[PDB]
């Protein structure tokens, strides 16, 4: 029987929408969410902590302790990148296990531990933090594919993670590599290897996710992840409804009720059209992952990158280079932050006509060791030109961290009003400041929505508009030139302007019928029913065939019109008895529901 | 003159300035980056204005200090003048023999009579008016 | 062993996703490509297109049969048809059975699926022997439901049937994508036992579950799979064609399959389906709401276009619910063309009326008076009786009832018709193929043009965007203004105006390189991937009257360069990236 | 008239008198309001 983990309040937005969501679209549907039996809950973690800082100016403090609030049955779960945490870089021993014990303190339940690179010494700190507060310590194989990957080298991390003291094992499959044949495969090979339970996350951007999950059940999984239908698919998760129902019936089932799924499928169907402006512009089956295994969405960072630059003619090269690069770098999965820094070096290469010849920073501290082990070993002679006969540290990357705590509570004195504060600080110090500040201030103002409808009208007349004007008043013209964006974020959007050929940025702030329902004519011309023996249809078509002349007698039930509507033939009948006064419809016209077709005089 | 809260381990109290008189007459000059409605933005320092005053001597100085943080107007934001009322009321320093421990040295400086805002007593008033008309 | 695919882009595809509003137009330039992968057969006429080629594109849709015939020349066409409904939604003489069937086989198609919505077999009859005296490949269709009465025996007593009616293949169609996995495996098995013909898995994807239950199909030894090009696939068409061959390389069932080649085509289709965006609806994802209102993949993105049409799709969850209630009233008949339609209209009208089967079809009451064949269940007598009253349920074939009209029609059309299959034409739908033929032979015709996506919105909507009252801040002051020659109210004080016309990232790094006031690029002094220290003239600006050169703020590496020279530039764009 | 008004931690003892100004004691201490 197998446990079904969902994903919409973390992974699935996080995929399609760009991290938006706002905690209050969330609390609404909560106790319904409650009240599946969903094993886990994905609340918080992965990108969120930023976003919610960088974008929605909301404490990620605070919506775990909302969500813990509004979802009391069930245990909620973070996604955490070892040392890593939820930002940038590796951070000191210290602060993981401050950040594990606050995560903890205010109601994460379980921790989805991973690391990139898959070395497994940036997890131990995180999973012994997790362990020592009482938690669930979910250890993660981050899977991918290369020459050095192969099931034995998996079911070996999982045997280490294991060996760590994890309750449950996860296979994150984040850019959809999983085929269903490797899944079996896999799965038996860990189930033998390892007495824990495991959980599958597969993501569908390659369309066999719901395939893999199939093989997966097959050979003893015991939790799959999946996303209410509203978020589901392509480069986010396989729909739970759809597991829920592929499971009815069998030794398997999950005990879901597929129905108050729907319901919370629909509401949440409600909230994205909100946030439309996030949407990707790549939908559904991306494919391209399975020519050639460069994942869907880095071709899209990598073509955004050279289209800005006026350089999309490249792609095609850049791509070969990515997986040289990668193979230079000892086939690391290509995930953030290893996918910027080989997809970033590899356009550079092309560019320069020559490999290596140009060096991104990030790639040299690749190759100094301080992500940690690349998988594969890396090209020595790369190495060499980029980073020539430099310490290649080979210990553990926190190894070289004093403990950061006490350092940081006094850098942020007089700011942060708990330790929570501290940890944010710790995050994204910078972005953390000016946060903080402006909490205290009262002054925060996250991004608006924009309304859909009114963006596409100012953009249309965006290449038509004036800008350069005469402007008369007081006796005086004034030759105006305006510059610059109105229609995107334009209460954050300044024009620059030359008032005879004088610049002055200028910031705006906005502070915002002889239609006739009314009369007696349809659009047509024809008339509205003016009184009740006015025959109308319920739906619009072509008229078939009328059944009645200028004058006849005609009682009630009587057919009087065939229409054809929605490819169907319904003849229309006489609600009223007495006399045909007019006609207004011949065979072969198109109708719709308020004309009246004849009329007809009672009695 | 920062925008501070004394009263509060001086936490900073930016936010919106709604009314500002300027401070007058002899003696009295002002170096200001707030003016009438400025809202202070809270990623820098809290100093709203400089007030200098001055007089031909110790006593009048002091005295036309006194007057000068009064006479500066400041709604909407908590300021540090009525902390420096203390110190200018306090003895050691009219005397005019001080060091660096002064402030360390007198705690009691923060403890002062905050007097209640005309911001408040027109509330309470308006309150009147409204159950007395209905 | 080896699994053979179909491909149903140029039908199922944009039927079940854009409305079936797919012109040929856009289909030839990629066949050459569509021929070179290995295909079983390409799905390329049938289903609703017939219909949608006159009715909207007002194309003949025997000429897009010719056209795709001679560009796909190595690949084996595969068309859908109805049964005695062939293409339509009533049944049709023997007659034209007979000679659409020879029209189709002789400008064409190799491939004929054939089903019938009720499953009555007696309607397929004809077209099957039809299509095996033309010498051409019949693919005998069970077209696949649930309900109280359906099982998986009542479906292989079918295949049995249309096994010994002289079919070379079988086919499952799960039109609205009910099967589950389990059930896709015992039922292929229990018909791999019970027949000695290949079997052709066709699923929807709507439910979430055809990926799954085509996995089934092929460990217990299906033979041929339907899937869609990728950049139609899913939801409510059918599982990517990609995705299954790449599920499959490797094993004993390896399709041969390149999948690279495909990708090609899909990306081809992705650029294509941009121009349909006026046919998109809400309703193609995946709903496992399917599972109960049963509406067919094939059907929604045209009745949800017919509800737009109508201004009623805000009543698409009313008749989502209404169509269940219908389907048992009727006996539980598969939701397929054109129970589908007769149904869903129904549905349409009673929500709309506000009353159940106050209004009723004419095709309704054809099918409560046995005009369509035998319902798998018994019949609501009082609907039965709200619609037909007292009248007569018929226990036959119902074209047993329908007198040979061929040389009728041709007669009828004297004068129009340039050829035997404008007459079949007008056989399928003659009140309208008379108009067509007629605006045709005029060279008058108007197919609706597509949309541009974006046209320039009309005088009138851009107003409603435009601001009354607004806060404007120029040199440190704000200024409230109020406009209704224009007047003007600056802080309250009205003073006329009169105007006359006259006719890039921003920077997320400290390293990303920002004029700090508006102008226009004389020179770029650096090529991306350029070593650069801080200080170095990295761009020449022109700005007041003067050029001036932008030095580097950091130190390190030229990543990206946003600028070229002549662009005008101004303060919040990022014009390089540099790393320090 | 003679009110008690509590905002805020404190009580504030009011009485009234009489676009026209009241007159206002708070505390015993009378000024002039206008209203508008
Ligand atoms: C008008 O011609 C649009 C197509 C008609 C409706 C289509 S036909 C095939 C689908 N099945 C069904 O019942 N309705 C859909
Ligand atoms: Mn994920
Ligand atoms: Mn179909």
């Amino acid at each position: 029987k197998v446990h079904v983990t969902d994903v919409v309040l973390r992974d699935g937005h996080q995929s399609l929408i760009a991290t938006r969501m706002r905690t209050d679209d969330m609390l609404p549907i909560c106790s319904k969410l409650d009240a599946v039996g969903y094993w886990s809950l994905e609340a918080w973690g992965g990108a969120t902590f930023d976003a919610c800082v960088r974008y929605l100016r909301e404490d990620p403090w605070e919506r775990l302790k909302k969500l813990r609030k509004a979802l009391p049955n069930s245990r909620l779960q973070m996604l955490l990148r070892g040392q890593n945490l939820l930002g940038y870089r590796h951070y000191s021993d210290d602060v993981v296990r401050a950040f594990v014990q606050k995560s903890a303190d205010n109601g994460i339940d379980v921790f989805r531990i991973f690391d990139a690179m898959n070395d497994l010494r940036n997890l131990k700190v995180s999973i012994e933090s997790v362990k020592a507060v009482g938690k669930h310590a979910e250890g993660t194989i981050s899977y991918t594919t290369s020459p050095v990957h192969d099931i034995p080298y998996f079911v070996n991390l999982a045997k280490e993670l294991e060996s760590f003291g994890c309750d449950t094992i996860a296979i994150k499959d984040m850019a959809s590599l999983l085929t269903p044949q490797v899944t079996g495969d896999l799965v038996k090979a860990l189930r033998e290897a390892v007495s824990l339970p495991i959980h599958l996350h597969a993501h569908a951007t390659s369309g066999l996710a719901s395939m893999s999950i199939q093989r997966a059940v097959d050979n003893g999984v015991a939790i799959v992840d999946g996303c209410i239908s509203s978020f589901a698919e392509g480069a986010s998760l396989p729909a739970t409804e759809s597991i829920v129902a592929a499971l009815k019936g069998t030794e398997y089932d999950t005990g879901l009720d597929i129905g108050l799924l729907q319901e919370i499928s629909a509401y949440f169907r409600e909230v994205r059209k909100k946030y439309w402006q996030f949407e990707s512009e790549f939908t559904g089956v991306d494919t391209r992952v399975l020519v050639n295994q460069v994942p869907g969405g880095m071709i899209s960072n990598l073509s955004n990158q050279l289209k800005e630059q006026g350089a999309l003619d490249r792609m095609d090269a850049v791509l070969d280079e990515i997986p040289r690069v990668r193979e230079d770098l000892g086939y690391p999965p290509l995930v953030t932050p290893t996918s910027q820094i080989v997809g970033t070096q590899a356009v550079l290469n092309v560019m320069t006509g020559a490999r290596y010849k140009s060096v991104t920073n990030e790639v040299k501290n690749y190759l100094l060791g301080h992500y940690g082990k690349a998988p594969s070993t890396v090209n020595p002679d790369v190495r060499n030109l980029a980073v020539g006969n430099a310490q290649v540290i080979e210990c553990r990357p926190a190894d070289l961290l004093t403990a950061e705590m006490e350092k940081l509570r006094n850098e942020v004195e007089g700011l942060a009003a708990s330790a929570a504060d501290v940890l944010t600080y710790a995050m994204f110090p910078d972005l953390a400041k000016t946060f903080l500040q402006e909490r205290n201030a009262g002054s925060l103002k996250p991004e608006p929505l924009l309304d859909k409808e009114a963006v596409t009208s100012r953009e249309s007349h965006s290449r038509f508009a004036p800008t350069e004007f005469n402007v008369t008043l007081h006796g005086e013209t004034f030759h105006i030139k305006l510059t610059g964006s109105g229609h995107h974020g334009e209460e954050q959007r300044p024009f620059y302007v030359s008032v005879d050929g004088v610049t002055e940025e200028v910031v705006v702030e906005i502070l915002n019928e002889a239609k006739r329902k009314a009369s007696s004519a349809a659009s047509s011309g024809r008339p509205r029913p003016t009184h009740a023996g006015c025959v109308t249809t319920a739906m619009p078509g072509t008229i078939v065939d009328v059944k009645v002349n200028v004058g006849d007698k005609v009682s009630a039930g009587d057919a009087v019109l065939v229409i054809e509507a929605m490819k169907m033939e319904n003849e229309i009948q006489a609600s009223k008895s007495g006399v045909v006064v007019a006609i207004n419809v011949k065979k072969g016209d198109s109708v719709t529901p308020d004309e009246a077709l004849l009329e007809i005089q009672p009695d | 003159i920062n925008a501070e809260d004394p009263k509060n381990d001086f936490l900073p109290s930016f936010g919106k300035i709604t009314r500002y008189y300027a401070p007058g007459g002899p003696g009295i000059r002002m170096d200001a980056a707030m003016y009438s409605g400025y809202v202070i933005p809270p990623y820098y320092d809290s100093m709203c204005a400089k007030l200098t005053v001055w007089a031909l001597n110790w006593e009048s100085v002091v005295e036309r200090g006194r007057r000068a943080l009064n006479d500066t107007v400041v709604y909407g934001v908590k300021t540090t003048i009525p902390y420096y009322q203390e110190i200018l009321k306090h003895p050691d320093f009219r005397n005019a023999i001080f060091n660096t421990s002064f402030v360390e040295s007198h705690p009691e400086l923060a403890n002062y009579a905050t007097q209640f805002p005309r911001e408040l007593v027109a509330a309470a008033i308006s309150a009147a008016i409204a159950a007395h008309e209905g």
